[PDB]
């Protein structure tokens, strides 16, 4: 009867530049090539953030700008031509994706303008995604790539009647199969997915189709599907956790006027198989320093699991796009008699470390910048990025989420009775 | 515009941060968009740091292009001043800071009026210098600044210590085996009877700096960081320097002879020659290794070497001069200091490779087919693709390249470590070839 | 009759030779056919020895079966006496010596009448003991013998040193990282304020032995060698012993507490507790490693451990108790001391494996599919066949397992080395799985 | 006009037990299996001597005897049966070779008697070779295996006329091909080789055939071919070195009444390609501590190369079998004006170290027991065993011999001007 509380801080926090989306998206779109137009600053980030994948001949490179590029002593269109040609020679990609960068913004480089021209001359589709640290955080990178992709989707030219549904959000193939085959049990067809395995497989999207988000950070992509493609958006909580997954399905079926057949049981069965992780998770506190936009829906899951969430930090909050996920959180807070947590947008990591110090939470969810300094101070931590690449969607993956959240809890058990938890310099 | 995905040396700002992070109570603040703070991730992961990395970002968002990026910078400096109370705060230009061209020098002038902390702007420019040059310059800049404060306040301790003593200059955070090299260097000084006056960047306090001129001389172990500072102290104080990286048996002996000359020149009355004989026979095993049948089996075997100036030049001379290995080419990615490299390795390899393109290095490994590779993590990965062992000798390094086991590269124990590293890479590849030859 | 081609522990004579080779001026002579002298090859290769191995063969050829093998033995003893002038010569029974059954005890009785050197016959029998038990016994035998000489000559130094002091017993030639363990142990004693009275076998002289009772107590670092000797000194002198292998953080702390009790029991008035806190936080990084995110990523990962009693038991307790690893089974090839092993590791692995058949160990690795293996060279080779990393923790070791770089397993620096060894084996296998998962 | 001098010492020297021959012979005879009946002493030697090959699932195992075997509490025939059966199950070999050992001698185990019985019961040939440290040194092991094999060789049942020639001595296939094709240029057929690639390929050997040794330690095998098989032995120097190789061929052709066509040139060409190794080798002294029986013929080669040989140590000297090789040595000493060296049979390593100390030779050829102690004393050394497994036979391999002998000489060059050569403890 008193609702969630939303706050907003300085935006001074740690998170991965959105250009990181090249790392999983090139892995996802098999015939793509991601060219990031940027500096050595950007190159250094990706070389280090993508760890071992940088030694797997990735389909990614920096177009590293010289001083001559900044002053226009070198012609930008000519520069892009010479090296987009190198790419076509050595990789024969089916799409080149340009990642616009802070530098390209500040010096105003008309990528959106140069692309359609260069495309024609060269034979290859060029997709521009202005995914920079000026404007966006981490997983928001994928949102700016997928919005841009949505414009490239072709047009029109046992299941129930329902109109074409197309889902959007890059996920590992095993998790597509699992989710697609989850709706197949309800008699819902997945006409396609926005990013498919190959750029050449982008789904048809005609005026009248339905779309649904599978990840919380896909605002722009959703906005685009509605406005530019003319689709109906099923707003629903995201299938992260078994509560998430069932609500997600129930809401799809409801949009289509279907009674969800046989899944109260499918949920309980999933929860039952988590008895041992729930014993550990029960009663303990969590603190989400925000960084990847999964936080509203992980918090909501972890409250149903029996945890106390002390703060939900978030880079950016789309109340329109998350709407249903936010409704499920508040309702979950009521059903578990948990006081409504506060959602901190654009948080101040510094301040947050003071709050953590005051609260002594059992679990801080956070970046590698703060984890070891925290552990050394006796605060247990779980590094947040792993949530973005572990499989966490659908019924079969609720275990995975908990393996993640309990990991530091298990290491605590295994190492108990050895007085050195708080050992700083 | 160049197409690349690997780089051996990072953006300029990395060097300034590494300098700021090596002192105590020095806080770097970077004028940069959201996300350029990955330096903190790297510090905390690779060095497994128990303390927060004292580097914050004065954020550049769009509201910056509009006279932004010049009001938060003052606010962020003072806020950092009050929350963390540093001795020194260092404003840090990035690639972005570089193309907005705002009067950063001014904010620093302004901000230092409202802060207890001293304030500097790193005299460093993204488009002209890399990580290493930036770090070299930043370290000089801070020394000079605090030398200057001492002078104008009358506190400049200007009298040399009674007994010979030294400043060890250039030990750095995220520096390849630096913490261990530092311990190995203090131990050597102690064995030589030389008090250690001060160790800089690493763990030094800004207030110590004025004691620098009290050293009889300065030792600079790494080619790439500290040269600038050693030179300034020479011209201001007449403080001589020894810049011979004691890395390997023959080079360790040189370093120590040079120290001998420089001290006797100021009246020390010291002969180290018996110390060098005794360490070379008794403490280092490397001389003995060179005579042994193990090393004899390596004669004429082919190697390639690639890394930074210090380690690739020292490795190249250890392979050729101390172990009879055939170094087909030795190279460095320190292009801006290429001439020093070519001179250091003349007569120790057949050919010199100067590049910072990993694919040129890779192709040069495939064409030569050495029996072993000594290089960076990227050369290690070429070795794996080509089925050739690799010993890692220089940065771009990974967590396994920050051991907690004692692994100096310098000094007499450092010679012991290099033997193992070398003999192990050669023998792993031989043992593999034999396995396949016999069965599997 | 058993079919095998691999063995974890060598013939009995190897232990006696290792004992003889660890003292100075002790010459082993082996009653053996031509070819049983491969011990010298092994010593010289693995330890890269600058000195000839003081082990000769009194040859057994056919002319031996004919009352041979009992006249050259006297001649060879005296000739060795005069050429090399040892303090002690040790006659050494082999598998051959074992089935000719000649009065070796007699020749020793005879030979010692004509030689300046003392003479013993190793009280060791091929068919009843292995290398390790033989070495344990031989070391006791020599201590007792020279204790006895001291007594009958009146030179037995029987008064305890003024300040607490210790005998370090069991450091041996061809012992896994023994030379480094020894240095690590003397350093720990020195930091604890304990004089080191004597270090035995390694580099000791037989004439020192009589000073043994002057120690307040004895430290025995390895389960398998020195127990016998520590026990004899207890019963003859009331000399207490500490037999807790300081290997790992928790066990190092135990060892040091035990030393604390034993010395205060004789009036030392010493508390080490602040020393343990200070080393555990500042010098060892292992406690800090256990809390770090690096170690957190290992929780629940599966390992298997196999080796000798000391290292496999210590490794097993480091993995489980200090790093949250899931040790599916831990095993040892010291069958004759299996009960000690089962007790040391109870509650630290799911299952205990006692065997000395490498194929049983191999099959037990394949069935469990651990993420890493800690074992001997043979477990390392199973890892290669199965694509699983392996850290080598115990003998059958190769040259790469005798580093000249400082690599103790014991003591506080030893904890640092074990972290690297462990984190590196886990991370190498993860990084490999990821490479393949991504491309190649 | 005054000949070679032969001496004989105490037999107190280092060398590999002859059971080491299993290591290269199992490698050579592809379908064989070598069972060594011995103790842990023997097992320890082989496990260590065969280095990396012990991890290649060798076709070799110890039949390790218990205390029950020594006292005959266990029946030897029954013991051998149970485990020779295990072997047949898991390897399906075409011959099992028993290596008799010191222990088997001393306890008098009738292997030669038990073998023909066990063979019949089990279906597999069993070959006994009594190759023990009581009787033999290192490469003599192969001689005792090949003598035993000679008894198993089947009987009868462009080139020149000549009667069947069969060569004996295990060599790497590449060196067989090279030597076989060396005689093919002279019009000489190689009807077979005693050991072939498979036990199933042993050559025919009928009464009247010619045989020739390729290695100096094959006495017993030669004696056997003459006496038990009824063959004519071409005594000749061994084709080690290009002088060796030409003399070996000249002597084969001479036995058959053939003028060796076109090989004075083939020799000079080989020598010319060795200019650079000969510059190094010229004038320097060598000391062979004996250990593998190659020594007479390596010494002879190295004297023609211009070296001074100060001592030829040898385990065992068969003046009958080596005859021609000994004649070539003395003649070589005359042609190079080198004083006839002395051949020390059954040397005393101890005494030898005194002589080395007195002589300060430029090169000591020797075992791993003495090498590092020597190097540390400033004496250069070459480890002798490498001569047994490197390819050293024929024209194409004279380079290999020299790479070996000069190796320590080259390391000397590369490390000159660094005062630490003599650095003992
Ligand atoms: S924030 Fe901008 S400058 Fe920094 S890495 Fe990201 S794109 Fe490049
Ligand atoms: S000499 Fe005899 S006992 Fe020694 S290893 Fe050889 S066969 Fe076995």
């Amino acid at each position: 009867p008193n609702a969630l509380n939303f706050e907003c801080e300085t935006g001074n926090y740690h998170t991965f530049c959105p250009i990181s989306c090249v790392a999983w998206l090139y892995q996802k779109i098999e015939d793509s090539f991601f060219l990031v137009i940027g500096t050595k600053t950007c190159g250094y980030f990706l070389q280090n953030a993508m760890g071992v994948m940088i030694f797997a001949e990735p389909r990614y490179a920096m177009a590293e700008l010289e001083e001559g590029d900044i002053s226009a002593q070198l012609n930008d269109y000519e520069e892009l031509k010479r090296l987009c040609l190198e790419i076509k020679r050595d990789r024969n990609p089916s799409v080149i994706v340009w990642i616009g960068t802070c530098t390209t913004e500040i010096i105003k480089m008309d990528l959106e303008g140069l692309a359609p021209k260069l495309e024609a001359e060269i034979g290859i589709p060029i997709v521009v995604a202005r995914a920079n640290g000026l404007d966006y955080a981490f997983t928001q990178g994928e949102d700016t790539v997928l919005a841009a992709m949505a414009a490239r989707c072709p047009t029109s030219t046992q299941y129930h009647p329902h109109p074409p549904l197309v889902l959007f959000g890059s996920l590992p193939d095993p998790v597509v199969t699992q989710l697609t085959l989850e709706l197949k049990k309800q008699g819902i067809k997945v006409s396609g997915w926005l990013p498919a395995k190959r750029y050449t497989e982008l789904p048809v999207i005609d005026e009248g189709y339905y779309v649904a988000g599978v990840n919380p950070f896909l605002s722009r992509t959703a906005t685009t599907l509605i406005r530019r493609r003319k689709c109906q958006l099923i707003t629903a909580p995201f299938p992260i956790g078994p509560d998430g997954t069932r609500t997600w399905i129930e809401q799809i079926c409801a949009t289509f006027g279907i009674q969800p057949q046989g899944l109260a049981e499918r949920e309980a069965e999933t929860w039952q198989k988590l008895s041992d992780y729930l014993e550990l998770v029960r009663g303990k506190s969590v603190f989400f320093m925000g960084d990847n936009l999964l936080e509203i829906s992980l918090a909501r899951f972890l409250i149903r699991c029996g945890m106390r969430v002390l703060e939900i930090g978030i880079p950016y909050m789309d109340k329109r796009y998350q709407a249903a996920e936010l409704a499920l959180l508040s309702q979950t807070c009521a059903e578990m008699g948990h006081p409504l947590p506060t959602i901190v947008e654009k948080p101040d990591n510094y301040n947050q470390l003071q709050r953590i110090k005051a609260l002594q939470p059992d679990l801080v969810i956070t970046g590698m910048a703060h984890a070891n300094p925290l552990e050394a101070r006796g605060i247990s931590t779980k590094w947040s990025v792993e949530f973005t690449f572990a499989q966490i969607h659908g019924f079969g993956n609720a275990r995975d989420i908990l393996e993640l959240v309990t990991r530091p809890l298990r290491r605590n058990q295994a190492l108990a009775g050895l007085g050195w938890q708080k050992l700083v310099a | 515009m160049k197409l690349a995905y690997w780089m051996y040396a990072g953006p300029a700002h990395i060097g300034t941060l590494r300098i700021a992070s090596s002192f105590k109570n020095v806080h770097g603040i970077m004028h940069a968009p959201l996300g350029d703070d990955y330096f903190n991730v790297m510090r905390s992961m690779l060095e497994r740091e128990r303390d927060f990395t004292p580097v914050t970002a004065s954020i550049v968002d769009r509201h910056v292009l509009a006279r932004g990026s010049q009001e938060k910078v003052v606010d962020n400096i003072i806020r950092k001043d009050t929350e963390e109370h540093p001795d020194l705060i260092v404003l840090t230009p990035t690639c972005t800071s570089s193309i907005l061209q705002e009067d950063l020098q001014n904010f620093v002038r302004r901000a230092s009026l409202s802060t207890t902390a001293d304030v500097l702007l790193a005299d460093v420019n993204h488009y002209r210098v890399n990580e290493l040059q930036a770090a070299d310059r930043t370290l000089e800049q801070i020394v000079q600044f605090y030398i200057d404060k001492a002078r104008r306040q009358g506190t400049l301790g200007t009298s040399k210590t009674p007994t010979p003593s030294v400043n060890i200059i250039g030990i750095t955070t995220l520096g390849f085996h630096n913490q261990h090299d530092c311990r190995e260097l203090k131990q050597l000084m102690a064995d030589l009877g030389i008090q250690v006056n001060l160790v800089i960047p690493a763990a030094a306090t800004v207030h110590d700096l004025q004691r620098l001129p009290q050293a009889w001389f300065n030792l600079v172990p790494y080619r790439e960081i500290g040269g600038l500072t050693a030179q300034y102290l020479e011209r201001e104080f007449g403080q001589p320097s020894v810049r011979i990286t004691p890395m390997g048996v023959v080079e360790t002996a040189r370093c120590i002879r040079a120290i001998q000359g420089v001290l006797n020149a100021q009246g020390a009355g010291v002969n180290y020659e018996a110390f060098i004989e005794q360490q070379t026979r008794e403490v280092s095993q490397a001389a003995w290794f060179s005579r042994s049948i193990d090393c004899q089996n390596l004669t004429g075997k082919k190697a390639v070497v690639f890394g930074d100036n210090t380690h690739a030049a020292a490795m190249t001379k250890i392979l050729s001069r101390e172990m009879g290995i055939h170094v087909v080419w030795a190279g460095t990615y320190c292009k801006y200091d290429a001439d020093w490299f070519r001179a250091e390795v003349a007569g120790f390899c057949d050919e010199v490779l100067i590049t910072d393109d990993h694919t040129v290095v890779g192709d040069a490994i495939a064409r030569v087919e050495p029996a072993a590779i000594f290089g960076t993590q990227m050369e290690r990965h070429v070795g794996k693709r080509l089925n050739i062992p690799c010993g890692v000798i220089a940065a771009p390094i990974h967590i396994q390249d920050f051991p907690v086991g004692y692994r100096p590269f310098l000094g007499y124990e450092g010679t012991n470590q290099l033997v193992d590293l070398i003999y192990n890479s050669f023998t792993l590849g031989m043992e593999d070839h034999l396995l396949e030859i016999f069965g599997g």
